[PDB]
């Protein structure tokens, strides 16, 4: 049951740190194998460049039939991540498949920083700035990157 | 390899396995769990029935017991959604008629994306719960109680005058506290929209005359302006009100 | 020749010459599993590939792996 979820979490870990996804680290933070920490580096081409961003990950008892709870603990200026570090990502909600792995989530989150989605935004203010004034969006993103993520 | 691509815990060689109509192969026992769990949270979605891999619907003789009630719910919802989209006059919508956008030529697809449906606990049919917000879609998971989801007909607190065309099949209520279609029905008396339910402790406490008046947003906001979001006359915020049949005014 | 992993593991194969623009690799992607270039992103080594750059713009060599993520 949870022993099943655990065998799967250990597999994902072993698979991971022995072939990490580009610009991310992730792993258990204690002896509790259901609670992970992760980092995503700001992608090279983005205003987040050079930032290190910390995430929290909670795996459910019936993984991977339910997705993990994933959040930012680093403050970040982005249309699809709120001030609580909640991420608007389909594959974490309605579009979750048990075929997905943490590698794929982190890769997916990283892409989201490379390229935000303003159309159905979680923070409609930042969404607006992005669509109307890009120069501004970068400045604030980089500025936030400098305050919070370096 | 011989790895089961649902639970990466295995080679298929290990226990009961099956090949879906789609072609690729999984543990029988894994496919069943995927189909028993259904969707995440209260709002009916059908992501879970596609193939982990090729994302064509999962199909098999051995799985018909699970798939059968699902196809019927999917049918029910596709039906209700597509109807609502047409009535709402959004089937000609540009997000359907533009080649290379997500739901090009997919009116049903667009509508089921746009609308939020819930399984009623009393009867067992889907009912409409409003446009799907993003804010609800990065909120809780299943820290919710299915007994509190109840279609308009099963929560008729306003002994409402039925629609001659569609009986009570598409009857919907206002949130008690704002100008939104309701989703939940708690303490067998009180209809709440998604946001107000989240915050029901507060909402219940606010004195009735201190609530926002029409036009009223969730969680106590006063929306600017003069036209009601529901395009209806209704009693002041804080009183129950049956909105009527959902298709026939939309 | 190079590969393309979908998020959900499904791998697909393409014949390509270096100078191939990622424009037409998104196109050559449609020809096989039939998705609109306009919905698909390509990720290589954590870089989101820009439409109309070559592959050896990105140092993509014989038998490399990209990832298709889509909105
Ligand atoms: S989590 C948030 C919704 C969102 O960010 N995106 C929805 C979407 C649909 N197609 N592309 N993005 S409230
Ligand atoms: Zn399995
Ligand atoms: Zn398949
Ligand atoms: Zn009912
Ligand atoms: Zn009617
Ligand atoms: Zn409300
Ligand atoms: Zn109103």
């Amino acid at each position: 049951g949870p022993g099943s979820a655990l065998k799967r979490i250990n597999k994902e870990l072993s698979d991971l740190a022995r072939d990490p996804p580009a610009q991310s680290r992730a792993g258990p933070v204690g002896d509790d194998m259901f609670h992970w920490q992760a980092t995503i580096m700001g992608p090279n081409d983005s205003p987040y460049q050079g930032g290190v961003f910390f995430l929290t990950i909670h795996f459910p008892t019936d993984y991977p039939f339910k997705p993990p709870k994933v959040a930012f603990t680093t403050r970040i200026y982005h249309p699809n991540i709120n001030s609580n570090g909640s991420i608007c990502l389909d594959i974490l909600r309605s579009q979750w498949s048990p075929a997905l792995t943490i590698s794929k989530v982190l890769l997916s989150i990283s892409s989201l920083l490379s390229d935000p989605n303003p159309d159905d935004p979680l923070v409609p203010e930042i969404a607006r700035i992005y669509k109307t004034d890009r120069d501004k969006y970068n400045r604030i993103s980089r500025e936030w990157t400098q305050k919070y993520a370096m | 390899d011989d790895m089961c691509m649902i639970c990466f815990t295995e080679a298929l060689s290990a226990a009961p396995a099956i090949q879906l109509d789609c072609s690729h192969i999984f543990h029988l026992q894994c496919c069943r769990r995927v189909l028993e769990n259904r969707w995440l949270g209260p709002r009916i979605t059908f992501g879970f029935i596609s193939c982990p891999i090729c994302k064509n619907k999962i199909n098999h003789i051995v799985l018909k017991d699970l798939l059968d009630p699902i196809k019927e719910l999917y049918e029910d919802v596709r039906r209700k959604a597509l109807m609502r989209l047409e009535y709402e006059g959004l089937h000609k919508s540009e997000a359907i008629t533009t080649p290379g956008v997500r739901f090009y030529n997919d009116p049903a697809g667009y509508a089921m994306n746009r609308y939020a449906y819930y399984v009623c606990y009393k009867c067992r049919k889907a009912y409409f719960g409003g446009e799907a917000r993003c804010d609800a879609e990065a909120g809780r998971g299943d820290d919710y109680d299915p007994r509190e989801l109840i279609c308009g007909a099963c929560s008729d607190v306003s002994r409402a005058q039925m629609c001659p065309k569609h009986g009570t099949d598409f009857l919907e209520y206002k949130c008690r506290y704002c100008c939104s279609v309701a989703v939940f029905f708690c303490f067998g008396t009180t209809h709440f929209c998604n946001a107000c339910h989240d915050d029901f402790q507060r909402m219940t406490s606010i004195p009735k005359e201190e609530l926002p008046h029409c036009p009223a947003g969730p969680k106590g906001k006063q929306l600017e302006g003069t036209e009601c979001p529901l395009h209806v006359v209704h009693p002041p915020t804080g009183e129950e009100f049956a909105l009527g049949c959902g298709v026939c005014r939309n | 020749q190079i590969f393309v992993k979908t998020l959900t593991g499904k791998t697909i194969t393409l014949e390509v010459e270096p100078s191939d623009t990622i424009e037409n690799v998104k196109a050559k992607i449609q020809d096989k599993e039939g998705i609109p270039p306009d919905q698909q992103r390509l990720i290589f080594a954590g870089k989101q590939l820009e439409d109309g750059r070559t592959l050896s713009d990105y140092n993509i060599q014989k038998e490399s792996t990209l990832h298709l993520v889509l909105r």
